[PDB]
RNA sequence: GUAGGGGAGCGUUCAGUCCGCGGAGAAGCCAUACCGGAAGGAGUGGUGGAGCCGACUGAAGUGCGGAUGCCGGCAUGAGU
RNA sequence: AAAGGUGAAAAGAACCCCGGGAGGGGAGUGAAAGAGAACCUGAAACCGUGGACUUACAAGCAGUCAUGGCACCUUAUGCGUGUUAUGGCGUGCCUAUUGAAGCAUGAGCCGGCGACUUAGACCUGACGUGCGAGCUUAAGUUGAAAAACGGAGGCGGAGC
């Protein structure tokens, strides 16, 4: 019966209402209220001034199959490329 | 008694000595001044002071003082030699409005009030103590 | 869905208003002024509540030393001699004892005299 | 009465802050302070020679008071209710 | 281990969910369901933009005692609303295992009390609605309870029409709400059963 | 104890479920000396003339004294 | 631009009375006229009328405390409610501030409107549920008092 149906005990908390609070006038006091410009990255603070170039490629990437998986358990099912689908090595793309 | 529904149909609820002039274009504050001397006196006397009192407001108060005595005598079967003003009073009313003026802040300060009635009334009754 | 402020503000304000009685003029009539009066009213209420005990302290003393001075002691002397007898933790409200009961306070004065010299 | 009785009250039901042990007239006794009775008034330490008795009448809860606090400009307004419990002792004793 | 109306026995199949009858999961599920059915339609001209007003007003200085830009702002009367309802969705994907676990746990939540399975829905004889009242009465259903009938056989369910006794959820269209909401579940057709 | 963080909660609308109430009178409105740790909630009385509490869960256009804030009504100056 | 409401039904008030009228008072209809056409409720500001206790040597943020006087007894003869006389104490609220009773800001008064949201297969944390070395689907398809199907893809799974 849905009447008797209860909550998850701690799934939902109520939200945050800033109307009232009586001594809530939120955020800061001055200075950087009202803005949509906050933005935690940016130009010259230790991001630029940082001396890297390197060279970007990121080519062929192989799927890692551990020996530790293959030996020990299962059957030695004679893998090939076939069984890998069902052996929980299924990813592909590479 | 019974219940309220029944109390409503068991009694018609009359108004002895009561009559009221609604919506007279006049100022309540003003009419008050006339009406004050009338109050609590011999209804005849009341008609006389009302005869000789120089405010124009006095006139529709006079027209009413009678109409209430009128009701008092005919409707309530009262006795006019025992008659007197028990009470009278002035309650304001629906301050008069025309179509215009309508404009923000342009030559805009003026009256166009033409204040409300005061409503008059005067309940009349019989002397008691004599 | 939309929930207007209807029937809420009004009950609230009437609750506020109702505390106001002998409140003079707009204090008892207009809301904001009333509620506002009830802030300073808060201050005086609580603070002078803690105070009233200081006030009665004062009164009783003011009486006891009076009876004392009447009989030849004073509060300093009378309470000194009283305490000087481990006898009287009498202390509290002893005033009325001095006010209503003459011979009793005469006996307490004489006794407190013994406990001095 | 600092807390707990003293002195002289002839045959009077009165009030006192909570009496510990509950009872409907579970008997409560008190050693003395002063007495004007018998028309002979003798002070303390002769009142250890006397004890009044009292029967407990009822366990009550006093008249409600509100606790309101305010400090200006800082916000800070406070509202809390309070009732300070009691018991009523009927006085007849030696 | 539950008994059919006409013919054999079964229901010794289907171990019922563990732990037994968890109401939390039930809650998550139904809430998910009513949120699924929830149809967002919102009339708000929230934006100062959406209601109609020409936008330049009187003057920024020297008029005295106001300072307004437009007649369409939220702090005016008649303007837009600050943060009003728009046509959202709130339809999401509940993890499937919890759907399964849900209605399973529902059927199970009927194991602490009355539930019913059936075969032979031929006892209706067309529909006539009366023969359904007969079937119910002789099956113990006086319609003093609320009943969710789940069956195929269009004729058999078409027999039951009322909001009083029963409600009809065909061809295993089973809905955790729809069962948990009704008083008795009558599972009838043993198809999605067993 | 100020900005700020944390915890418990009160109230209003809609929604599902449960219990229900109403022409021998619903909501709202008005008075009140009771209850509750507070937001608050009851009792009886008076108006009213159709509807509406309570419990459980869910969703918010959800709580005003201020913004020379918005609309409306009504005061002051003054019988000037 | 503002904009709405008699009554179930016009049965919408003959007739009488004061009056040029407006307006009211009877009568009658009606459950109700405590619905009468300035026609649902009818709050608050604001204007009056009557009553109670009060006030014409008193310096005042309008209160708070304490005692007395007078009046009232439907949560209600006291644990009181209303008013008041005297005593004691007592620098509006808000913002803005090193600092506000401030001769600093705001605001005539009451009502109603009125401000920390919403969106994305975004990111990162707390708690909660389901499965768990695995976990999920997206578009869509099919049913649609109902939800199922859909492995394209995403995340773990190896680092440098
Ligand atoms: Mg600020
Ligand atoms: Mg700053
Ligand atoms: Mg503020
Ligand atoms: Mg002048
Ligand atoms: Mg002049
Ligand atoms: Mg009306």
């Amino acid at each position: 019966g849905s009447r008797k149906d209860r909550k998850r005990v701690g799934r939902g908390p109520g939200g945050t209402d800033k109307t009232a609070g009586r001594g809530h006038k939120g955020q800061k006091s001055r200075s950087g209220a009202g803005k949509g410009a906050f933005f935690e990255g940016g130009r010259s603070r230790l991001i630029a001034r940082l001396p890297k170039r390197g060279f970007n490629n990121v080519g062929t990437t192989y799927e890692v199959v551990k020996l530790s998986q293959l030996q020990d358990l299962e059957d030695t099912t004679f893998d090939r490329d076939t069984l890998e689908a069902y052996r929980l090595v299924r990813r592909k793309n590479r | 008694f019974r219940n309220k529904k029944q109390r409503k149909q068991q009694v018609k609820l009359r108004k002895p000595g009561f009559a009221v002039a609604k919506y007279v274009r006049m100022s309540p504050r003003k009419v008050r001044l006339v009406v004050d001397v009338i109050r609590g006196k011999s209804v005849q006397d009341a008609e006389d002071l009302l005869r000789f009192i120089p405010r124009s407001a006095s006139e529709p108060v006079a027209k009413v003082l009678n109409s209430a005595k009128a009701n008092a005598l005919h409707n309530d079967e009262m006795l006019e030699d025992r008659l007197f003003v028990k009470e009278a009073y002035v309650d304001a009313g629906p301050t008069l409005k025309r179509l215009i003026p309508r404009v923000p802040r342009a030559r805009g300060s003026a009256n166009i009030i033409k204040k409300r009635t005061s409503h008059i009334t005067i309940i009349v009754a019989e002397k008691g103590n004599k | 869905p939309r929930a207007k402020t209807g029937i809420v503000r009004r009950r609230r304000h009437k609750k506020v208003l109702k505390r106001a009685k002998g409140f003079w003029g707009s204090r008892s009539k207009q809301y904001r002024n009333a509620f506002q009066t009830l802030l300073n009213a808060a201050t005086y209420e609580y603070r002078d509540r803690r105070n009233k005990k200081r006030d009665f302290r004062r009164l009783w003393i003011q009486r006891i030393n009076a009876g004392a001075r009447l009989h030849g002691m004073n509060y300093s002397t009378f309470i000194n001699g009283l305490k000087r007898a481990n006898i009287d933790l009498n202390r509290k409200v002893l005033a009325d004892i001095a006010a209503r009961e003459p011979e009793a306070f005469k006996a307490l004065v004489d006794a407190s005299r013994n406990a001095r010299q | 009465i600092q807390t707990g009785g003293k002195q002289y009250r002839v045959s009077e039901g009165d009030v006192i802050r909570v009496e510990s042990l509950q009872g409907e007239a579970g008997d409560k006794v008190e050693l003395k302070a002063l007495f004007v009775g018998g028309e002979q008034t003798v002070f303390g330490e002769d009142a250890g020679k006397y004890t009044v008795q009292a029967e407990v009448v009822e366990h009550g809860r006093g008249k409600k008071i509100y606790i309101r606090k305010y400090k200006s400009g800082v916000q800070y307004r406070r509202r809390t209710g309070h009732r300070q419990n009691f018991t009523a002792i009927k006085i007849l004793g030696i | 281990a539950q008994i059919n109306v006409i013919g054999q026995n079964g229901g010794r199949t289907i171990e019922l969910p563990l732990p037994e009858v968890n109401s939390g999961v039930l809650h998550e599920v139904v809430t998910w369901q009513l949120a699924s059915r929830r149809r967002g339609t919102a009339s708000t001209r929230t934006r100062a933009q959406v209601s109609k007003t020409g936008r330049k007003m009187y003057g920024q200085k020297g008029t005295g005692n106001a300072r307004h830009g437009d007649r369409s702002v939220p702090t005016f009367v008649g303007g837009g609303v600050a943060f009003g309802p728009k046509p959202r969705s709130y339809d999401y994907t509940l993890p499937r295992q919890v759907r399964q676990l849900g209605l399973a746990m529902a059927i199970a939540s009927r194991q602490e009390g009355g539930k019913l399975v059936a075969v032979d829905g031929f006892d209706i004889a067309d529909a006539k609605t009366k023969n359904f009242i007969s079937w119910a009465k002789q099956n113990g259903l006086d319609g003093t309870e609320k009943v969710l009938l789940v069956t195929d056989d269009e004729n058999t369910r078409r027999a039951a029409r009322n909001v009083s006794w029963v409600s009809v959820l065909p061809v295993a269209g089973v809905n955790v709400y729809d069962i948990l909401r009704h008083d008795r579940l009558v599972i009838d057709a043993a198809a999605l059963e067993i």
